[PDB]
């Protein structure tokens, strides 16, 4: 009948997370989709976690973590039992260290649960390509996945570019593994 | 993972159905803790209920952080939850280490008895789970 | 939602008080979004386990529980009273932007726990609505 997947977003604050998914929401047609759930403080910055269930029977689980980095032990939590990860990173000049301190700290919490960066499928997202100051998508590259290991897409995700591939890629990668 | 097909399945939905009855409920759910439902089974008489996968979510999130805290406290675990409305309430509880029982119920269900079987539930989906790992 | 000058000191008051009369190790006043506002140890106490993650995971569950409740048709269920073998904690809104925790040990009688509990988040509930 239903083989289940587990897909984690995750990124520095304000790097398009919870935009992923309202995107793909919006697009998927009902009879593809449940609900989506967001818990979000005053300000619509994620407090504990976006969740979007969707159909392509294999069955995917999206969440969104929250990116603040004094909201640690919740995303510790989220990434419980992930299958693969969209890590989404900003492409503003003043948000490049924030990028590489989140890919640290993904590392960080993935090795508390005994997993390297080998052992999940990452997909990195170079989000908010629009931005006049945009980095060099190969800058933030190099940053976040200094050896190149990773899929990289670039995005709009306010518009819905780079959105569904993304999504497609790192589907492609859970599936072949499985 | 958690493969729950075959006679295991049957055998969860029979402690859920089961478990409806001796209790009152309205809802009952396998899920595990990543949040999938795994089972799910509803009171014949019961409205419609609100998504279930909404639900368990929640449930496994709420399960996930408070056991984050008894962690931090030193403790293995909490025990079992009840919510409890002027209505409606949940009782929500281990069915092993990789799964939880929920229970979801209203003000004709006597709680005593929601509690001793669903504890009782508990330990019997548990011993199923423990069967299909 | 911060607490300064003379609410905080009201703040500060009542949750001494609240640890004395109930034997808690600690009480902490966070807001919604996890932030601690304020808090006190007991001096016989340990050094505690780390108060801002205690604190945002206590306001994550708050959020979860929030909306089980909306999703059953409630506004909100109880207070909770979260027991292991020898630690526990107690968690009551404190008002509409706020939370009160207390942490205990088993010397803390839960009768007492709970009713001086009950009575901190009413006394903080009116401090920080008066702050505002
Ligand atoms: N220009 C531009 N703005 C974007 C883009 N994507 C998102 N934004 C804007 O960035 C802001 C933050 O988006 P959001 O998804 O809430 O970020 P998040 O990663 O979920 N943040 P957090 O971890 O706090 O929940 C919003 O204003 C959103 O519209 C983009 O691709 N380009
Ligand atoms: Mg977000």
């Amino acid at each position: 009948r239903e083989i289940n997947f587990k897909i984690v977003y995750y990124g520095p604050g304000l790097s398009g997370k919870t935009t992923n998914l309202k995107w793909i929401y919006s697009k998927v047609p009902e009879g593809r989709k449940g609900e989506m759930v967001s818990l979000a403080t005053e300000d619509e910055r994620t407090l504990f976690f976006d969740f979007l269930p969707l159909d392509i029977k294999t069955r995917f689980h999206l969440y969104t973590v929250p990116g603040q980095v004094f909201y640690n032990a919740s995303r510790k939590l989220i990434l419980r039992g992930v299958d693969g990860i969209v890590f989404v990173a900003d492409s503003a000049p003043n948000r490049l260290r924030a990028n590489a301190e989140s890919m640290r700290n993904m590392r960080e919490n993935l090795a508390e649960y005994g997993l390297t960066l080998d052992d999940v499928p990452i997909v990195i997202q170079v989000n908010k390509r629009d931005l006049p100051d945009a980095l060099p998508v190969e800058m933030v590259r190099a940053v976040v996945d200094p050896e190149g290991k990773f899929p990289v897409l670039e995005a709009v995700a306010t518009e819905g570019k780079g959105v569904f591939e993304t999504l497609k890629e790192v589907s492609r990668l859970v599936l072949a593994r499985v | 993972s958690l493969v729950l097909y075959g006679a295991p399945y049957a055998a969860a939905v029979e402690v859920l159905e089961e478990t409806l009855r001796e209790t009152g409920a309205r809802y009952a759910l396998l899920i595990d803790r990543k949040g999938f439902v795994l089972a799910h089974k509803e009171a014949l008489w019961a409205p419609k209920p609100p998504p279930l996968d909404t639900l368990a979510t929640l449930v496994a999130s709420n399960a996930a952080a408070t056991q984050a805290l008894a962690k931090l406290l030193g403790e293995a675990r909490f025990q079992e939850e009840v919510h409890q409305g002027e209505r409606m309430g949940l009782y929500v509880d281990e069915a092993g280490e990789h799964a939880l029982l929920v229970l979801v119920f209203d003000e004709t269900a006597p709680l005593g008895k929601v509690k001793l079987h669903g504890k009782a539930a508990a330990a019997a989906l548990a011993a199923i789970a423990e069967e299909a790992l």
